């Protein structure tokens, strides 16, 4: 019962401060710490879906790359499954991840995802996928999903090892990308050991009961991530207060070489620059003639050892 | 895995394992484990290994001859017996292509072994491939059931996740000792500490890239590790021609941790302090 | 766990007839095969015919006629209909089904016949 539902749009925004998370297990206090790893850089483009269903296929499934970054200021009702993956389909594994009030659900299996996948509130789940087989994976945990907040999630999956962190901000008036900073807080980590391209968020319906599906709108955020080198302050308590991106603008290098957040009045050196090649070009010679390697390598007959037979090759490709 | 319970279970005709030593599977971490389990006559029990034949090697059970596990064997008279016979237990006696190793066939197909078609009706020249194992507790030792379990262990480029149980050990405190904390060795005291860890954080460094705290994995508890003392002894002497009496500095180290006097520069032995 | 249920036996005058039915219920694995054995009073056990999934039957007696084995694909469960009975085919029936991984064995019925 795949039926296409959501119509969805998209605008440009700025991704401000957001997209922080701890990227290890090890406490540190009142240090300044410089990683490289897959991170969101700050003042970038992320890209703000309205997906608005009325009571055609309009939700292309946006591809993972290097890792996604997921925010809403919406409720915990409204926006409760995500879908990964490569295809998408029963021939090759799948993530599919389910929250509900009572707890969440984390289930690798070869899911058939539906073209317009969603959860109808009972809450029933094969509008997501039309089946599941070989399935290998299932985990029942604490909803991280609980209730004028904005919800931020960041996925990766690196080495066969898949990544979710996560975190609950308060949001004002302000834009649901506000100032400040907000460290996320690492979540679930799970050893699925297969390959994921693609993603695809899942949003919950419910029936009108009375055009068999009420009317609604989410609004999210999609960020992506790239290798970037950061450099984040731990306070007292190991906390992320503050962090600078290292290849952002001038003033962040000079940050990012003294190992600082402060700067002297003076003159620093801080890199090189070099301007790159813009195409590549290969000169050969004009002889076209092969050169007969089958001569030497089917012939019938060799010599002896001690009278080894030499032959000269010229003037060939 | 834990394979202390598998070594207490029962005695066990056969305990014979391949590629890997049975004291070593404890300590060693495979990504995957395979547990088959099938009963089998005990004169078969020698047919479940790598580079063997038979009936139930080539259309039962076939083992690789790479194969890295173990295979364990115990009578189960008392489970599998019954005096009208327990034909229960089948096995294939007729396949038309000998198993491939890890390859189960449960097709119940009229073995064709002439010309004539068996129409799927049993007849001459056409045999059931599966014959029941009329075990019986009056049969002799190499007859009676046998229930055999083969442990396949795996590793791929998943990181590995199945091994035996971690020791716990005990706790000590305020003394020099050898410490090992999820793979990470070294010595030093595990002294109280006044650090906070957050739930995710399991150790902690220095600025300049040590280690200095550390999270207990039985008990949710932070220590404080600090190397053992060490210093440099000084020899304070006059002249061998004048005297051979000698006294000892240790630099750096408290007197409490080795005519004794305690200066600045460390622990003075050997010495006596005027005014 | 899985329960087969066997009903349709009892007490039948020669060259009558009867519906064996076996329904399983419990784990059941999709690729299953579906077949019938005889057990005579104090005697080895055979296979009275056997049906697959794909609807492919394979009878282990020369008995085409007598036994006919009906699919139903809804429920997933397997009868027999026994016509023209004679007096050597009493015996108890159990049916068997190999599912995957473990194979399973019914309960029992009593199948009788004499004159
Ligand atoms: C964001 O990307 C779009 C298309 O990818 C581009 O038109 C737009 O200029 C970008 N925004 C900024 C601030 O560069
Ligand atoms: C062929 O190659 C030779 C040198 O290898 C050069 O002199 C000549 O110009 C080439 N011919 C053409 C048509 O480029």
């Amino acid at each position: 019962q795949c039926v296409n539902l959501i119509t969805r749009t998209q605008s440009y925004t700025n991704s401000f401060t957001r997209g922080v998370y701890y990227p290890d297990k090890v406490f540190r206090s009142s240090v300044l710490h410089s990683t490289q790893d897959l991170f969101l850089p700050f003042f970038s483009n992320v890209t703000w879906f309205h997906a608005i269903h009325v009571s055609r296929f309009d939700n292309p499934a946006l591809p993972f790359n290097d890792g996604v970054y997921f925010a809403s200021t919406e409720k915990s009702n409204i926006i409760r499954g995500w879908i990964f993956g490569t295809t998408l389909d029963s021939k090759t594994q799948s993530l599919l991840i389910v929250n509900n009030a009572t707890n969440v659900v984390i289930k690798v299996c070869e899911f058939q995802f539906c073209n317009d996948p969603f959860l109808d509130v009972m809450e029933s789940e094969f509008r997501v996928y039309s089946s599941a087989n070989n399935c290998t994976f299932e985990y029942v945990s604490q909803p991280f999903l609980m209730d004028k907040n904005l919800r931020e999630f960041v996925f990766k999956n690196i080495d066969g090892y898949f990544k979710i962190y996560s975190k609950h901000t308060p949001i004002n008036l302000e834009r649901d990308l506000p100032q400040g900073f907000s460290a996320l807080e690492p979540l679930v980590d799970l050893p699925i050991g297969i390959n994921i391209t693609r993603f695809q968020t899942l949003l919950a319906l419910h029936r009108s009961y009375l055009s068999g599906w009420t009317a609604g709108a989410a609004a999210y955020y999609v960020g992506y991530l790239q290798p970037r080198t950061f450099l984040l302050k731990y306070n007292e308590n190991g906390t992320i207060t503050d962090a600078v991106d290292c290849a952002l603008d001038p003033l962040s290098e000079t940050k990012c070489t003294l190992k600082s957040f402060t700067v002297e009045k003076g003159i620093y050196q801080t890199s090189n620059f070099r301007v790159q090649p813009t195409e590549s070009i290969v000169r050969f010679p004009n002889i076209t003639n092969l050169c007969p390697f089958h001569e030497v390598f089917n012939a019938t007959t060799f010599a002896s050892v001690y009278a080894w037979n030499r032959k000269r090759i010229s003037n060939c490709v | 895995a834990d394979y202390s319970v598998i070594y207490n279970f029962a005695p066990f005709f056969a305990f014979k394992c391949y590629g890997v030593s049975p004291t070593k599977l404890n300590d060693l971490c495979f990504t995957n484990v395979y547990a088959d389990s099938f009963v089998i006559r005990g004169n078969e029990v020698s047919q479940i290994a790598p580079g063997q034949t038979g009936n139930i090697a080539d259309y039962n059970y076939k083992l690789p001859d790479d194969f890295t596990g173990c295979v364990i064997a115990w009578n189960s008279n008392k489970l599998d017996s019954k005096p009208s016979g327990n034909y229960n237990y089948l096995y294939r006696l007729f396949r038309k292509s000998k198993l491939k190793p890890f390859e189960r066939d449960i097709s119940t197909e009229i073995y064709q072994a002439g010309n004539k078609p068996c129409n799927g009706v049993a007849g001459p020249n056409c045999y059931s491939p599966l014959q029941s194992y009329g075990f019986r507790p009056t049969y002799g030792v190499g007859h009676q059931p046998y229930r055999v379990v083969v442990l396949s262990f795996e590793l791929l480029h998943a990181p590995a996740t199945v091994c035996g149980p971690k020791k716990s050990t005990n706790l000590v405190k305020n003394k020099c000792v050898n410490f090992n904390f999820n793979g990470l060795t070294g010595t030093g005291v595990l002294t109280e500490s006044n650090k906070k860890f957050l739930p995710f954080q399991q150790f902690g460094r220095d600025i300049a890239d040590t280690t200095d705290a550390v999270r207990d994995p039985q008990t949710l508890e932070i220590l404080d590790i600090t190397p053992c003392s060490f210093g440099g002894v000084s020899v304070i002497t006059p002249g061998t021609n004048t005297s051979n009496q000698v006294a000892v500095l240790y630099q750096g180290v408290n007197c409490t941790e080795v005519n004794v006097f305690q200066t600045r520069a460390g622990c003075l032995i050997g010495a006596e302090y005027v005014n | 766990q899985v329960q087969l249920q066997e009903s349709g036996g009892g007490l039948v005058q020669a060259g009558g007839s009867l519906r064996l039915s076996c329904a399983a219920s419990g784990s059941i694995f999709s690729p299953n095969t579906m077949g019938w054995f005889r057990q005579a009073l104090g005697k080895q056990r055979e296979g009275v015919a056997f049906i697959s999934s794909i609807a492919s039957t394979s009878y282990w007696l020369p008995v085409k006629g007598r036994f006919t084995i009906t699919r139903d694909n809804t429920k997933n469960t397997v009868h027999l209909q026994m016509n023209s009975l004679i007096p050597e085919d009493t015996a108890v029936y159990y049916c068997y089904a190999v599912d995957k991984s473990q194979d399973y064995w019914g309960q029992g019925t009593q199948v009788t016949v004499s004159s």
